[PDB]
Formats: structure tokens, C-alpha cells, sequence
């Protein structure tokens, strides 16, 4: 019953040139920017990815980011969000995703990235996020997403990895962080992505999970991350990408979702917000654009629902998981 | 993480600049200290300021753990217990402010995991308090399962906590979910026992007649409907209960004709009873449901096609 009402002067056209400018300029002090240093690597992945999807990557600084990435690889092989920060699977994925957009994977020590990821797997097949032992199926995704882009999936115990993720499958067809955790969109995305990469989508109850996911669509057309929550562009990306992976994208109203996402654009400043009239950010701009791409927008490059990167990058490196259709 | 705010504005922009410099200098110093191998209480001080406002700054949680670990080697068990109790207080003040941070909840689990005498009843009480504030806080429900495990708390006690949570308010998805994992543990086969299932059906049916717009009970009810015997395996009791559920949903549908949940459940109940005998009504129900819930028309057509197919297989099975 909770939902947003879209105001009737909301944006209803794709402001691509504005989003390009917003991202082209982002990180030129600034409050949220300096406060978001602990996630810089992923911010950089969000900006570069969305630019590349709009055909605008060349406007970003390749050389500069390549140097930055290299100085974020630690001696254990893991990559940190920023220089001086600690290595983590999240930023290891983001870095490997950036180097893949740039075809510069050997800017880092790939053998040591692999060894780092491999080191984080536990006896039950789960992955910790870093040396401090937090277990989350997000990290199961980060590990195999990373190893797949590197061609090193065989470096981990895949069957145990699979067993752990399926053990996080719930009554509703969804997935949680850890065994017994409740389903939600972000977690479902990670686990369905994981199962795409490991060739296990046959073990998903697509009809049951598909239904839970399409029930995320609210009358406004936006998708929420779980029952009794507000719709959101990020939740919308996760849910729709999950639906595509399991072959049920047609189970939501695509035109109503398109309108929700377009309405989250800022006509003045460019970029997308989490919901209409909120303040934009680069995170929701990637997901807005990626979502619209998945919904069939011909101006945006096709995006992988698994890696949230342009399909053409993935085709080039030859990593393209079979989906459910 | 954070998202989002709506889109004298200089004393707001002034204070933001002021907080940044404190954040910036503090951050600077912690890192300088850390690079200098200075693993002392000054780092606990510096980080307490930053982590209170940014508990997602993971590296600072890591710094705290390094300080705490180092100090534990070079401190009496009396000084170590004091640093620990201060850390529990700090964690709680952080959670009161942002109860949905992975970092803070993980630090607490890390902390409690390495204590010699952990007070788990106190931790379960912490969960009860946070779940009163937000009964959908999955971080807290997860911490609660962690604690429950550590304290070897019995599934029946957690099942009683879920019942108290359901009757007393809505926002029950988290509670039904917990029940779905708890019940199979109580009846642990390598498909719940009928007696239990029938009791759960009673409890869920109460919920969705109490509040017909409560989607959580309808979602749980659908799982219960699958988690049982089979239609030519129906006891007279199950048969009778499901029939009684069908009439009750139709009664609901009289009252709430725009309620899509009760319509979908009527179809699923008919499937559960007799796919072929109820074939005409099922098809009638699809047309109505699709008019009530058009965003789902594609889903509903695919479900209907699945069912039509199953009905073809059942008719072919005819001797
Ligand atoms: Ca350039
Ligand atoms: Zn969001």
C-alpha cells in the first residue's frame, strides 16, 4: 500500500546528454564526495559504467583511474575502495569491473587477486568479505563475478559455493545474506547472478521467485525491494535484472516501470534519484540507466543483468552466462 | 547506504563545511597513527566521532578491532573487560542512530564472538528492543538468530517469540519468514507434518481475515499450500479445511472485490483441491483477477497456461 504518487510534470523523456554531463563533472571540495571516500572504487565503477553505456566513456580519465586502481591493490592481492583503506571483495570486484571496461586487467596482479578471493572462502563454501569474517551471499557473488571476468572461476570450490548459496534459498523462492535470512531484492540479485555465472539457474524456482519479484511492482510503476517498502530505482534494477536472469522480465509492466525511472531524473542537474524529486546520485544514475536499457531503450547500450556492465565488454572477454530466457 | 533527502541555507552549508573539516582532520590522524603503528585509545577516540556519523566507513571498524586486539594482549583481564563494556556501549549508541549498518552489526558479532563470558540474554533483549522499533530490521533479525545459536536457544522458544510478534501487530513478513525456517527444524525430515501444517493454516487464515491487505500472510499461505500432501492424498480433514478456506476467501471477495490476494488464493485453493473439477471456475477467476490486478496480467496468463497444461496431462492420464 505504501507507494509514491508521480507528479504530472515529472520527466517523461530520456535526458541522456544531461546525465553524461552530471557524471563527466562528478568529482571536480564537495561534501557527499569526500564522505564517500570509503566506497570510491565503486563510485568510479558506477560513473564509468554508465558513461560507457551512454557511449560517453572517452570523456573520463582512463590513465588516471588505471594508476588509482594499481595503488589500491594491497600485498595480499585484494583491492581497497581507496588508497590507504583496507582491501575488500566489494572493491576487488569494482576494480576488476573497471579494468574490464578498459581492457587493462594486467594493470593489477591477477594471480594475487585470484589468490585473495580464493583465501576468503570458508569450509561451507561461503565467502567472507575480507579478513574480518563477515559472511554474505553478496560476497559469494563478488567472488565469482570477479573470478569469471578474470577467467579464473576454477580457482574456488564451486560446488561448495553453490551449496552455500542454495542453502540461503527461502520459502518464497528468494535468497538471504546467510542461511535463514529473509529474502530481499539486493540479495536475490546477488544470488541469481551467482547462479547464472555458475550455471545453476535450473535450481531456482523461477515461477515462484518470478512471482515474488513481479509483486514488487507498485501502482506508481516503481519496484520495491520487499513487501511493505517504498519503490526505488536501485531496488528496481535488482528486481528487473533478477527477473531477466530467470527469464521473467515480462512479468512486470515495463511501460509503467520506464515511466517511474524517467521520473526519477533531474531535468536541471542531470542524473537520477532513488525516487522522484529526491536528490540525484551516481549510484542511482547507473541503475536508472541500466534499468532503462534492460527495458529496451535504444539510446542506451545493452547491459548485462549479471555483471551490470555493457554486454559488448563481456562479449569481448567471452564471459556470457546462459540465462533462463 | 544513504538515500535520500528531498531536493537560511548558508548556516546549513556552513555547518556541513565545519563537520567535514572535523571528519577530514580526524580521518587524516587515524590513518597517520595507524601507519605509525600507534595502536592506542586515541584511535578509539578519533574513530568514535567518525563512525557515529558514518558507520559504513569499514576501514575504521577494522582499526578499532586492531586497537582492541592489541590492547587485550597488553592489559589485565580487568582493563580488558572495561574496554569491552565501553565498546558495547559505543556500538549501541551507533545502532540507535543507524540501526541498518552492516559494519556496526558485524563489529558487535565480532566482539561478542571473542568474549570469554558473553551475556546472551542481554543481547536477545537488545534484539527485542530493536525489533519493537523496527520489526522488519533484517540486520537485527539476523543478529537475533546469531545470538539464539550462541545461546543454544531452542526453536520452540523462537517459535513462541514469533507468535507473540504476529498477533500484536502487522509488519509480519520477517516473522512469517522466521516461522518458515523454525517449523521445519521442529519437525526435521531429510513438507511439514499435516497436524502442524493444519495448525499453521489456521494461524495464517486468521491473519489474512483479520487484515485482508496483509500480503505477508498470503505469501506464507501459498507456501503452506505447497508444503503438504497432494489432492488425491487429501485427508477428510485437509479436504474440509481447504474447502472451508475457499468459501471464506469467496466471502472475503464479496467484501473486498478489488483484493487481488484473495482471488489468487481461490485459484490456488481450487488447484489444491481438484484441478479438473474446478477448471471452469479457475478460468473464470483468472479473468476477474486480471481485471483487478492488470500489472500482473503477464504472470497470470503464464500461470494459467501452466495450469491448462497440467490439466491436459491429468485428462490424458485417464484410464
Ligand atoms: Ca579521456
Ligand atoms: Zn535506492
Amino acid at each position: 500500500q505504501k507507494d509514491v504518487t508521480i507528479k504530472s510534470d515529472a520527466p517523461d523523456t530520456l535526458l541522456l546528454e544531461k546525465h553524461a554531463d552530471y557524471i563527466a563533472s562528478y568529482g571536480s571540495d564537495d561534501y557527499e564526495y569526500c564522505m564517500s571516500e570509503y566506497l570510491r572504487m565503486s563510485g568510479v565503477y558506477w560513473g564509468l559504467t554508465v558513461m560507457d553505456l551512454m557511449g560517453q566513456l572517452h570523456r573520463m580519465n582512463k590513465e588516471e583511474i588505471l594508476v588509482f586502481i594499481k595503488s589500491c591493490q594491497h600485498e595480499c592481492g585484494g583491492v581497497s575502495a581507496s588508497i590507504g583503506h583496507d582491501p575488500h571483495l566489494l572493491y576487488t570486484l569494482s576494480a576488476v569491473q573497471i579494468l574490464t571496461l578498459y581492457d587493462s586487467i594486467h594493470v593489477i596482479n591477477v594471480d594475487k587477486v585470484v589468490a585473495y578471493v580464493q583465501s576468503l572462502q570458508k569450509e561451507d563454501g561461503s565467502f567472507a568479505g575480507d579478513i574480518w569474517g563477515e559472511i554474505d551471499t553478496r560476497f559469494s557473488f563478488c567472488a565469482v563475478a570477479t573470478l569469471a571476468l578474470l577467467g579464473k572461476l576454477d580457482a574456488i570450490n564451486v560446488e561448495k559455493a553453490i551449496e552455500f548459496v542454495l542453502s540461503c534459498m527461502n520459502f518464497d523462492g528468494g535468497f538471504g545474506c546467510r542461511p535463514g535470512s529473509e529474502s530481499h531484492a539486493g540479495q536475490i540479485y546477488c544470488c541469481t547472478g551467482f547462479l547464472a555465472i555458475t550455471s545453476q539457474l535450473h535450481q531456482v524456482n523461477s515461477d515462484l521467485l518470478g512471482w515474488w519479484l513481479c509483486e514488487r511492482q507498485l501502482p506508481s510503476g516503481g519496484l520495491n525491494g520487499r513487501p511493505e517498502k517504498l519503490p526505488d530505482v536501485c531496488y528496481s534494477w535488482w528486481v528487473l535484472a533478477s527477473l531477466k536472469i530467470i527469464g521473467r522480465l515480462h512479468w512486470i509492466d515495463r511501460e509503467k516501470l520506464r515511466s517511474f525511472i524517467l521520473a526519477c531524473q533531474d531535468e536541471e542537474t542531470g542524473g537520477f534519484a532513488d525516487r522522484p524529486g529526491d536528490m540525484v546520485d551516481p549510484f542511482h544514475t547507473l541503475f536508472g540507466i541500466a534499468g532503462l536499457s534492460l527495458l529496451g531503450e535504444e539510446q542506451i547500450k545493452p547491459v548485462s543483468p549479471v555483471f551490470c556492465m555493457p554486454e559488448e565488454v563481456l562479449q569481448r572477454v567471452n564471459v556470457q552466462p546462459e540465462l533462463v530466457s | 547506504m544513504h538515500g535520500r533527502l528531498k531536493v537560511q541555507a548558508e548556516a546549513k552549508r556552513l555547518e556541513r563545511e565545519q563537520k567535514l573539516k572535523l571528519y577530514q582532520s580526524a580521518t587524516q590522524a587515524v590513518f597517520q597513527k595507524r601507519q605509525a603503528g600507534e595502536l592506542d585509545e586515541s584511535v578509539l577516540e578519533l574513530t568514535s566521532q567518525i563512525l557515529g556519523a558514518n558507520p559504513d566507513f569499514a576501514t575504521l571498524w577494522n582499526c578499532r578491532r586492531e586497537v582492541l586486539q592489541h590492547l587485550e594482549t597488553e592489559k589485565s583481564p580487568e582493563e580488558s573487560a572495561a574496554l569491552v563494556k565501553a565498546e558495547l556501549g559505543f556500538l549501541e549508541s551507533c545502532l540507535r542512530v543507524n540501526p541498518k549498518s552492516y559494519g556496526t552489526w558485524h563489529h558487535r558479532c565480532w566482539l561478542l564472538s571473542r568474549l570469554p563470558e558473553p551475556n546472551w540474554a542481554r543481547e536477545l533483549e537488545l534484539c527485542a528492543r530493536f525489533l519493537e522499533a523496527d520489526e522488519r530490521n533484517f540486520h537485527c533479525w539476523d543478529y537475533r538468530r546469531f545470538v539464539a545459536a550462541q545461546a543454544a536457544v531452542a526453536p520452540a522458544e523462537e517459535l513462541a517469540f514469533t507468535d507473540s510478534l504476529i498477533t500484536r501487530n502487522f509488519s509480519n513478513y520477517s516473522s512469517w519468514h522466521y516461522r518458515s525456517c523454525l517449523l521445519p527444524q521442529l519437525h526435521p525430515q531429510p513438507r511439514l507434518p499435516e497436524n502442524v501444517l493444519l495448525k499453521e493454516l489456521e494461524l495464517v487464515q486468521n491473519a489474512f481475515f483479520t487484515d485482508p491487505n496483509d500480503q505477508s500472510a498470503w505469501f506464507y499461505h501459498r507456501w503452506l499450500l505447497g508444503a503438504g500432501s497432494g489432492r488425491c492424498e487429501l485427508s477428510v480433514e485437509k479436504s474440509t479445511v481447504l474447502q472451508s478456506e475457499l468459501e471464506s476467501c469467496k466471502e472475503l471477495q464479496e467484501l473486498e472485490p478489488e483484493n487481488k490476494w484473495c482471488l489468487l488464493t481461490i485459484i490456488l485453493l481450487m488447484r489444491a483441491l481438484d484441478p479438473l473439477l474446478y477448471e471452469k471456475e479457475t478460468l473464470q477467476y483468472f479473468s476477474t483477477l486480471k481485471a483487478v490486478d492488470p500489472m500482473r496480467a503477464a504472470y497470470l496468463d503464464d500461470l494459467r497456461s501452466k495450469f491448462l497444461l497440467e490439466n491436459s496431462v491429468l485428462k490424458m492420464e485417464y484410464a
